[PDB]
């Protein structure tokens, strides 16, 4: 597929003295894996 | 490399510890006694290198093992105390109190004061690293805190106790240990810390300091702190919980200078005197007395300011009207309008007339009766613009003065809902700036109904939003919020793109100024607007909420908004918001200046236009070369809007200062932009601002000690600056009348004294810079650079006045504005 | 009129004591700095004709001295190796801005005028600018109230309140000389001016304007005052000016004549034929008597400020200032050291405080004491017959 478009990213929003306290305040306020293969008559067999 | 006695002590300690190691279990008690005696003898001494502590460093682990392996009993804790005092030096897993709790629990002073300091810091650290559970583990730490706070009180370490209590997050126990010899040095420290901490700790510290002040009957300081908290019940309690009448008079002066007005019943000793003081009915008389006492009552025409003699179609004449109003503000007398009259209110070419008449109001500022007379002469005109300007003039005249009668209400209510968006557009604004701090329901009941009706443009709706916000600044008035939100929800993407719609979010923010967190609801009930008018409204209401809060997280969010590339006006609002959240603490302001410079360089035009407004807001009537140079080097910018804003910001930063090296910049800039009328108008307006009230008024929204943020002043400043956020259309055109919003901010810059009878007492004072020598975490600030005058006197920015002689005691410990002075009984 | 250069300086944390309020103030400074850093990072993370114009411009552009511009598209330039060429001027150049002697830019190979480089300030004079701002505020100067007042009236009031002088048609002093014994605040009062001034401060030492070759010292002085006048308001602080400026005797050597020539160039800059902008000069001197009258003239040096050894109250101020940050004990009464009528500069008092602290540390005690101060006073001060009078 297409590699998709990567937008512009802000770099690791700076942590200030009280940023962790604000985050704490916000925290308080809140397979089968088949073993089989079937090939039609035109069979691309490696 | 030691000494013989030192080696002998080392050997003694080694022998004692080894005996502890030996499993005799019979002579443990003598050895522990001896170790404890040596350790406390060394620790309590003045030696900063306690020798027993030094020599037991190797054996720390062995002492741990001995503590663990000895059977429970008295010796257990009797050695745990030794282990703790040792751990005072070696740490990393923070043991000292971890072994003090299982200890002998003796007086927490026998082990010197260094032990106390270490254990206090460790109690704080344990407190932070405890979850809301483990409460049973938390009481024994409060016992150590009750042993530490008194000890710090007795040993001059009041700042240590304050730090311990504000870091334990319980600033409530100081009241038990404070003494009349401590309240000053504790309240000052708490107040200093307030500006820099966030909520809810900001309010916790403010209420703690208020309680300390109320304990010792320091009512004026308690009222200043109660005003910092925008809480009217507390100020009512303080103002009515007092028995001395003179101090109540002084507190009434303080309330009047601030925007508040207390409705007092018929119970206080002197209700009428107090309401007169708190209503500012004596502001005009005092101002005129000050003007007479300085020889300034001599109206100066605009030409005296332009000073074009040394070194007129339609707009420079509007500039003449505006500068005339600004210069001769609150003086009553004038020479252009007052006197000849009918000449600079005509030939102003239609729309400018609406503001020229308003100029009259700003000349008769705080003068209700003279206002009435001169304005009524002009209140009956064949053309609508004159009547609108006269109504606005009545509003200006009644601004800041709480007359018992309601002239503004009557006159301007007759013309609200008028069948013309020009009498509406002056009467609404007049009511808004006349009853700004009032919060009266009877004026909002008349204003709110006019935002919604087929016969109202975006101009009328926005000016009603401004008015309602100014009436109810920082009150979370449900009716105002509901009506503004309805008006925002009832208009399409177009019809919401007028730049007169900025004023509905501005009304919201003004109505929520300083409330802060409680704003989520309005930014949660506002996430349904169109995209281009939702970042603007969201950002504006957010910045208004945190006005003067100094919340670095919110400033970070605003800077994130600025970083985004949108080829977008909410970025301009975010720059002004960075200014708005940081006009409080001084340390924040200079750093914001650095940030604004970076924004000017690494910035798109949209926020480039907004940086000058931020510079104006952060420094209002505070001319500093750092900002004036910045604005001057940007007064020549290619972008017209950045220029315009830079010129007006030079006007604002120097407003009411008469600065000579700003007047020179403005004249040279007037020649430079002679051929551009759109810059000539703005330079003329900056000149008028620089000479505002001929050097007698300040637009700063911060009065008492630079610490009380007047809500009304911020309201006016925000109206004007947000209007500048679109200069080319809002103000360089139709709605140049919005400049008169500054009326809400202009407030004398004088010190005037009285006796205990409301009669002047000229007394000698020293006026000088707000400097100190050593803060020492609590020491007051003392003026440096004295200059002795006799009151009345004008205080410039950064100037404080201290009574040059001991003859009088001020009621308030702040000599700014009106101060009642008791005649000292002691002497002098 | 490039504008003031100023000197960026962070706020000052009022509480010098180690307490939570200081931590909050410093943390606020730091968090603002972090927001600024992230804002710059995000600007550069979210971010033709001029590029091709620069490509056409020479890659290793040379710098040459324009001389006798001709026509509107042809000028004679110099190669800085003595050779000169009749070069052409591309349209990229500004024109109406080239002046003879201006250090224009030339294409490396074809040698065509392509730039003007109007920033050809010599490194010797670019280094002597002040970009930092020493953290010596006026609150670190005990006493010297009159001297502080004089210098404020000379270099601060004319910038902060330029209405008093125009209101009486008076030109404020443009020159101050701070003279006194060895160590009294002469350099502190320039450090404080630099700290508290919004003007371009220019440190210089008289022993630095002297140059090896002939005619280079005067050229350096002319360049220094040219930059000081381009940036305005500006203050030029010539420390220890008696390096150049000593009496002008009749020389017999050549180096002495060149030094006197440098001094005359300085004199012409201070008060010469043409004019002087808003450049204010502060010289510093230990021995003023040896300076030339033409330099001490009260047209070049309007104010002369003596810094005598401090009296008793000033000495008490010095001890207070320099023991403020010291954990002084309650056994110390800083009056015994004051009273002794011996020559004590502020430098001597600071050395006394430092040596007292070192004596305490030697005794293993972090809190100084009176015996420590006595020992320090005895051991720091290094340097009429009896009965001849009285
Ligand atoms: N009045 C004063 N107040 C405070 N400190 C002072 C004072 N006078 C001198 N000092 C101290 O002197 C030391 C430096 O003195 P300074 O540089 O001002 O001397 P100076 O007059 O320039 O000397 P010199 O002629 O040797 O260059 C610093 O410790 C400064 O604190
Ligand atoms: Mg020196």
């Amino acid at each position: 597929e297409v590699p998709k478009e990567k937008e512009k990213e802000k770099v690791s929003t700076a942590v200030l003295s009280i940023t962790a306290k604000a985050k704490k305040k916000e925290k308080e306020k809140e397979e089968p894996e088949p073993n089989f293969q079937l090939l039609d008559n035109p069979a691309r067999v490696m | 490399e030691l000494s013989e006695e030192d080696k002998q002590l080392q050997d003694e300690l080694e022998m004692l510890v080894e005996r502890l190691g030996e499993k005799d279990t019979s002579l443990y008690r003598p050895a522990l006694e001896e170790l404890r005696r040596q350790i406390r003898s060394s620790t309590t001494s003045m030696t900063s290198v306690p020798k027993p502590l030094k020599f037991l460093r190797p054996h720390y682990g062995k002492l741990k093992e001995i503590y663990e392996n000895m059977a429970p009993g008295e010796n257990k804790r009797f050695a745990a105390d030794i282990i703790s005092v040792l751990a005072m030096t070696m740490s990393g897993e923070r043991e000292c109190l971890k072994y003090r709790l299982v200890g002998s629990q003796e007086e927490l002073a026998s082990w010197g004061h260094e032990y106390v300091r270490h254990l206090a810091g460790e109690v704080a650290k344990e407190w932070q690293e405890l979850d809301d559970a483990e409460k049973v583990q938390r009481e024994p730490l409060l016992t150590l805190v009750k042993e530490i706070v008194p000890y710090n009180m007795a040993h001059n370490a009041e700042h240590e106790a304050c730090d311990l209590l504000m870091e334990i997050e319980q600033v409530d126990m100081l009241e038990k240990d404070i003494d009349e010899n401590a309240y000053a040095k504790v309240c000052l420290y708490l107040t200093s810390c307030v500006n820099y901490v966030p909520e809810p700790e900001n309010s916790a510290l403010l209420r703690c300091a208020l309680g300390v002040f109320r304990k010792f009957s320091r009512f004026p300081e308690a009222l200043r702190l109660a005003l910092m908290l925008n809480d009217m019940e507390l100020v009512e309690d303080i103002f009515t919980s007092c028995k001395d009448v003179v101090v109540q008079k002084q507190m009434a002066f303080m309330l009047g200078r601030h925007g508040v007005f207390l409705e007092l019943s018929e119970d206080v000793e002197e209700y009428e005197d107090l309401t007169e003081i708190m209503s500012n009915v004596q502001l005009n008389s005092n101002f005129l007395a000050l003007a007479r006492e300085l020889d300034i009552m001599e109206p100066k025409v605009p030409d005296d300011i332009y000073k074009t003699h040394l070194e007129d179609s339609a707009r420079m004449n509007l500039a003449s009207s505006f500068v005339n109003g600004f210069v001769n503000a609150a003086f009553g007398q004038d020479k252009l309008l007052t006197d000849d009259g009918n000449k600079w209110l005509y030939k102003n070419k239609d729309h400018g007339m609406l503001s020229a008449a308003a100029s009259l109001g700003m000349i008769l500022l705080w003068d209700v009766d003279g206002g009435l007379t001169q304005i009524d002469k002009y209140l009956y005109s064949s053309e609508d613009y004159i009547k609108s300007g006269a109504l606005l003039a009545c509003g200006i005249v009644n601004s800041g003065v709480r007359n018992e009668c309601d002239p503004a209400l009557a006159l301007l209510s007759d013309y609200v809902l008028h069948n013309s968006n020009t009498m509406r557009l002056g009467s609404i604004f007049g009511l808004g700036l006349a009853y700004a701090g009032s919060n009266r329901e009877d004026v909002l009941t008349l204003l709110l109904p006019v935002m919604g009706d087929s016969k109202s443009s975006m101009e009328v709706a926005g000016v009603t939003a401004l008015a309602c916000g100014m009436i109810a600044v920082g009150s979370c008035n449900g009716d105002v919020t509901s009506t503004i939100l309805q008006t925002i929800m009832e208009k399409s993407e177009t019809e919401l793109k007028d730049t007169y719609a900025r004023w509905l979010p501005l009304g919201l923010g003004l109505n929520h100024l300083g409330k802060g967190e409680a704003i989520e609801a309005i930014l949660a009930a506002l996430e349904v607007v169109s995209e281009p008018f939702r970042s603007f409204a969201n950002t504006l209401v957010d910045v208004c909420a945190y006005a003067g809060s100094g919340n670095v997280l919110k400033v970070q969010q605003l800077l994130h908004i600025c970083s985004e590339h949108f080829d977008g006006a909410h970025q301009g609002v975010a720059v002004l918001g960075i200014a708005l959240i940081a006009m409080g603490e001084e340390i924040g302001a200079e750093m914001a200046l650095r940030t604004f410079g970076h924004l000017l360089r690494y910035g798109e035009p949209t926020l480039r236009r907004a940086v000058p407004l931020a510079l104006a807001l952060i420094s209002v009537s505070n001319p500093r070369l750092n900002i004036l140079d910045t604005l001057s080097k940007f007064s020549h910018d290619a972008d017209p809007e950045v220029s315009y804003n830079s010129i007006f910001a030079m006007g604002m930063v120097g407003s009411g200062t008469n600065n000579a090296r700003l007047a020179a910049m403005l004249r040279q800039l007037a020649q430079y932009h002679a051929k551009d009328p759109n810059n000539l108008f703005m330079v003329r307006l900056a000149q008028g601002l620089t000479h505002l009230g001929k050097g007698t008024l300040t637009l700063c929204p911060y009065h008492s000690d630079r610490q009380l943020m007047s809500q009304v002043a911020v309201a006016g400043l925000l109206t004007v600056l947000v209007s500048f956020l679109d200069v080319r259309n809002i103000i360089l055109g139709k709605s140049h009348y919005v400049l008169y919003g500054l009326v809400a901010a202009m407030q004398p810059r004088m010190l005037v004294t009285f006796d205990e009878e409301l009669r002047p007492l000229p007394v000698s004072v020293r006026v000088g810079q707000a400097v100190d020598v050593v803060g020492q975490a609590g020491k007051p600030k003392t003026i440096t650079g004295f200059q002795t005058h006799t009151t009345p006197v004008l205080l410039a920015h950064g100037e404080r006045a201290e009574l040059a002689t001991e003859e009088f005691l001020p009621v308030t410990p702040i000599l700014e504005g009106f101060v009642i002075l008791r005649k000292n009984p002691n002497y002098d | 009129t490039k504008g003031p250069d100023a000197a960026s300086k962070l706020p000052l944390v009022t509480p010098h004591t180690q307490c939570r309020l200081k931590l909050l103030k410093l943390e606020r400074i730091k968090d603002y700095l972090l927001m600024e850093e992230e804002f710059i990072r995000n600007q550069e993370q979210m971010k033709e004709e001029r590029s091709k114009v620069d490509d056409l411009r020479g890659t290793p552009m040379s710098v040459g001295t324009l001389e006798e511009i001709i026509d509107d598209n042809h000028a004679i330039v110099s190669t800085s190796v003595g050779s000169e060429h009749y070069v052409s001027i591309l349209s990229f150049v500004d024109k109406d801005l080239l002046e003879p002697g201006c250090s224009v830019l030339l294409n490396h190979k074809v040698h065509a005028v392509i730039g003007v480089l109007m920033d050809d300030t010599d490194p010797l004079v670019t280094v002597m600018k002040v970009e930092k701002a020493p953290q010596e505020t006026y609150a670190d100067i005990g006493g010297l109230d009159n001297q502080i007042q004089e210098i404020k009236e000379s270099v601060e009031l004319p910038l902060t309140h330029p209405e008093y002088y125009e209101e009486m048609g008076i030109k404020p002093p443009k020159g101050v000389i701070l003279y006194g014994p060895p160590g009294t605040g002469k350099t502190l009062l320039a450090k404080a001016v630099a700290n508290q001034t919004s003007a371009t401060f220019l440190r210089v030492v008289g022993s630095e304007l002297i140059q090896k070759y002939l005619g280079d010292g005067p050229k350096l002085v002319r360049e220094l005052f040219r930059v000081a006048e381009e940036h305005a308001p500006s203050i030029v602080f010539i420390d220890e000016i008696d390096a150049i400026g000593t009496k002008r005797y009749d020389s017999n050597s050549g180096g002495e004549r060149e030094i006197q020539r440098t001094m005359l160039e300085l004199l012409n800059q201070l008060d010469g034929f043409d004019s002087r902008g808003d450049v204010k000069v502060i010289m510093a001197t230990n021995r003023i008597e040896t300076l030339d009258p033409a330099l001490i003239r009260p047209g070049r040096i309007d104010r002369k400020i003596e810094f005598p050894l401090p009296d008793e109250k000033t000495k008490k101020r010095i001890f207070q200032i320099h023991t403020s940050r010291m954990t002084l004990a309650d056994d110390v009464t800083l009056d015994d050291l004051i009273m002794a009528k011996d020559d004590l500069s502020g430098a001597d008092i600071k050395a006394i405080c430092t040596e007292a602290g070192l004596m305490a540390l030697r005794e293993r005690r972090m809190k100084v004491t009176n015996e420590d101060f006595k020992k320090s006073k005895e051991n720091v001060l290094y340097k009429t017959p009896e009965g001849l009078y009285l």
